[PDB]
């Protein structure tokens, strides 16, 4: 059976500038079957603010989702996100890098 | 494949009926058809593998549902007149079969929808003895039956022979005819004759009967009228050999 | 070039009830509308701001035309067991994906309509359209049901006059969206590492479509980090491209943007 | 718009 | 929307007869039905591809590379064909398990008369009472016999008997009333008849 592992992309949606609004996104990819389970996190405690795309697939058949929520970042709030896969042994979590 | 019931139902106007479909086993489309007198079969409702899938102009005053099996039920609420057709029931859509498309039929359910139940009427049923200047100029037999004072349509005219069926030179009519057709809710009629040899009939062991199977009120209907309950009935004529 | 592509998913669901079907519509690389039978509103909804207005004549034939599909994949999927040898158990993907693609003229230019099974190719219509072929062992009996039905032809009229036909109104119906070219803003940031090493990065930022090119120059091939084009959650996309930088000579490696929002390629340097 | 018609596998 | 035209066919046995059914969009599939009266429409042939014409023996049906008209041709015409012909096709572009239905062609089949030798006889009751009934027997193929012209004198169709057996085939009709105003002969009168019939005592 096809078991794609999940391609994580954890930034934001314009330049990070701190005490200014801006949105963060935890892009999914490459992963098969569909059930994903992502979340988002602010200093190792999640976000339940955190809303999602559309379920859909690229022409490979891997899926591909985004998880968005608006937020304000600062030097001392540090981000990432959790995600979870049938392929993952461990919920792998990446840290959130504002110059990556 | 393709079962209905029942065979044939009778109603007055205002009343509600329900009709049932017992389809082809793998196949989960269910269609329901409204054949009229003349009037082409014109299409109801659809339903696939449970649900709804397509409707086709029903009145609202007409329900319907598939269930868990592939089973399916026509509900008529406020019988109208007008509503008086064979309904029809087709069966489809087995990815079993490779011909998935083609539909497949079961023999209708005659509805027909009245006033007043007292119109209702069973058969008359007389067995004629043949012709003594036919025997000779033509030198064969014809024992002819006729099939008079009933309503509706609902009737089954057949011949038998030494206590089994037979077909040969039966000529039983195909259409009915109203008795009194400058009136509404006419009794219909209709005709047949059963030729055989000369020889046949003149031996008085062989028996000659004409059967009338007639299709009559249902048991749980209310008889209010003083006479006899015009039910479905076996009305038969008999008649024994002569030379 | 523009197209009109669909994305349809269906997955059995043990235990939890009916499954679940999800189609999404796609006008170029703009998410235009979507459908989903999880919500107790099950009708094909706008994901685009052009088609928040359309009418309910539109709606009513997506959402009958969606629920029709999701009826069938629903027993496509029980009929896909039998194949697979396959129990009640395990949850099961089913995907189906179509589309028209128009030419740099303005008319048809090709088409394309492909099945899956668990991620993995099942049954494709062919180039020409005529008729489709098995991609595995187990679609041959779907397939030789196929051809011989002509549903190819149905599948042929959409592709060729419908999809396209519709493709141009949604165009029209979004000119001032779609149509609109979004260039790049680019920009070069510095990241040291050590003594020697250090790392330079070009940002593509806020562009569209998603279809970009970002190298580095010195022409240098050997190890370079290349980000997937990802959405920037607005509409637009993002990009960038990373390189080893020994110390000091920084101005010796060149980036290169190709982008269709740009007249001429652009070339960039850090600015320290 | 979406393909009006399906496959049944 | 189908239509099939003539919508009705009055041929003689042994004939060959052709069935169009025109469409107003282009189909994929086409159908052919036949219903006979009471029982339910029964599966002839089914086409898939534009060219092919495809058959059941009597029965030949053809696709059209117009992809809008189908056609319905009969060899051999027994009087068993007497029934409603229906078209039935899958319209281009339509959804799974959507297929549209004509109003039928109707088709007649006249049997072929032998000798035409009438006559018009007396089928006495099994009651010894005055109700009786004239039997009409073995009669022509050009006719165009009417219903019963007066009130109390009824006169029914045409109908075709054989006699297996003795492998002999004729025709039939049958006259009754209430009135002495009646013995046959004055029964069949609106209707034309030659010159030459028997008629008894």
């Amino acid at each position: 059976m096809i078991q794609r592992t999940p391609k994580i992309q954890v930034y934001s949606r314009h330049p990070a500038e701190n005490g200014k609004s801006n949105f963060l996104n935890c892009y999914v990819s490459g992963f098969h079957p569909s059930d994903i389970e992502v979340d988002l996190l602010k200093n190792g405690e999640r976000i339940e603010k955190v809303e999602h795309s559309d379920l859909s697939f690229s022409k490979d058949w891997s899926f591909y989702l985004l998880y968005y929520t608006e937020f304000t970042p600062t030097e001392k709030d540090e981000y990432a996100c959790r995600v979870n896969h049938v392929t993952l042994s461990q919920p792998k979590i990446v840290k959130w890098d504002r110059d990556m | 494949g393709v079962t209905q019931t029942p065979k044939h139902l009778i109603t007055a106007t205002g009343q509600r009926v329900t009709l049932r479909c017992s389809p082809r086993s793998g196949d989960l489309s269910v269609y329901w058809y409204q054949q009229s007198l003349d009037q082409g079969l014109q299409f109801l409702i659809q339903y696939y593998n449970g649900e709804e899938r397509a409707k086709g102009n029903i009145l609202e005053r007409f329900s319907a549902q598939q269930f868990p099996d592939l089973h399916s039920e026509l509900n008529l609420s406020s019988l109208e007149l007008g509503d008086s057709a064979l309904y029809f029931c087709a069966s489809s859509a087995n990815p079993g079969d490779s011909s998935n498309e083609k539909l497949f039929f079961g023999s209708g359910t005659q509805l027909s929808v009245l006033e007043d139940l007292n119109k209702v009427f069973p058969p008359e049923v007389a067995v004629f003895e043949p012709s003594e200047a036919e025997i000779s100029h033509t030198q064969k037999a014809t024992l002819v039956c006729l099939a008079t004072g009933f309503y509706p349509d609902h009737v089954e005219l057949s011949w038998w022979v030494n206590g089994k069926e037979v077909h040969s030179g039966v000529c039983t009519d195909p259409q009915p005819l109203k008795e009194q057709p400058a009136l509404n809710d006419s009794r219909y009629a209709l005709s047949s004759r059963l030729r055989v040899s000369a020889t046949f009939w003149q031996n008085p062991r062989n028996h000659f009967r004409c059967q009338v199977q007639f299709y009559g009120l249902s048991e749980n209907d209310e008889w209010t009228q003083d006479r006899a309950k015009p039910v479905t009935q076996i009305v038969s004529a008999e008649a024994w050999g002569r030379a | 070039s523009h197209s009109l592509k669909y994305f349809h998913t269906s997955v059995s669901r043990p235990g939890r009830g009916e499954p679940r079907f999800i189609s999404v519509g796609y006008v170029d690389d703009t998410q235009f509308v979507r459908f989903d039978n999880d919500a107790a509103s099950p009708r094909m909804v706008p994901r685009a701001p052009w088609m928040e207005q359309e009418g309910s004549e539109y709606w009513d034939r997506e959402t009958r035309s969606a629920r029709d599909t999701a009826q069938i994949f629903r027993v496509n999927l029980r009929t896909l067991r039998g194949y697979y040898n396959q129990s009640e158990a395990g949850s099961h993907t089913l995907q189906w994906m179509h589309g028209c693609e128009l030419g740099p003229d303005r008319r048809f230019l090709r088409g394309y309509e492909q099945f899956a099974y668990d991620g993995k190719d099942y049954l494709t219509l062919n180039e020409d359209l005529r008729s489709w072929t098995a991609v595995d062992t187990a679609a041959q009996i779907s397939e030789q049901k196929s051809n011989d039905a002509s549903e190819a032809e149905h599948q042929r009229a959409y592709l060729e006059d419908t999809c396209v036909e519709w493709l141009h109104k949604y165009l029209e119906k979004g000119k001032e969206t779609l149509l609109h070219l979004e260039p790049p803003k680019t920009h070069v940031t510095h990241h040291p590492i050590s003594d020697h090493e250090a790392t330079l990065r070009c940002w593509a930022l806020g562009f569209y479509p998603a279809e970009i090119t970002l190298t580095w120059q010195q022409g240098h091939t050997q190890d370079t980090e290349l980000v997937e084009t990802r959405p920037a959650g607005d509409g637009t996309f993002q990009k960038w491209a990373a390189v080893v930088v020994p110390s000091g000579e920084e101005q010796r490696y060149t980036c290169h943007v190709q982008h269709e929002g740009l007249p001429e390629p652009v070339t960039l340097r850090w600015k320290p | 718009v979406m393909a009006p018609r399906t496959l049944i596998l | 929307q189908l239509n099939q035209s003539p919508q009705s066919m009055f041929i003689q046995e042994g004939e060959d007869v052709s069935m169009n059914c025109t469409s107003s969009s282009i189909f994929n599939t086409w159908l052919w039905y036949k219903q006979d009266p009471g029982e339910g429409p029964v599966l002839l042939i089914a086409l898939y591809k534009a060219g092919e014409l495809t058959s059941n023996g009597r029965l030949t049906a053809q696709f059209g590379i117009t992809r809008k008209d189908s056609f319905l041709n009969i060899s051999a015409s027994i009087p068993s064909d007497v029934g409603i012909y229906f078209c039935a096709g899958q319209p281009l572009g339509g959804s799974n398990y959507k297929l549209t239905f004509g109003k039928g062609t109707l088709l007649t089949v006249n049997p072929n008369i032998q000798n035409p030798d009438p006559a018009v006889y007396q089928l006495r009751d099994s009651k010894s009472s005055d109700k009786s009934v004239c039997l009409f027997t073995d009669f022509d193929s050009q006719t165009n016999v009417s219903q019963s012209k007066d009130s109390d004198v009824y006169i029914t169709d045409k109908c075709v008997l054989d006699m297996r057996s003795m492998d002999f085939k004729s025709n039939s009709a049958v006259a009754w009333s209430n009135k002495s105003d009646f013995a046959c002969a004055n029964a069949f009168n609106n209707s034309i008849i030659p010159e030459d019939t028997f008629f008894p005592s």
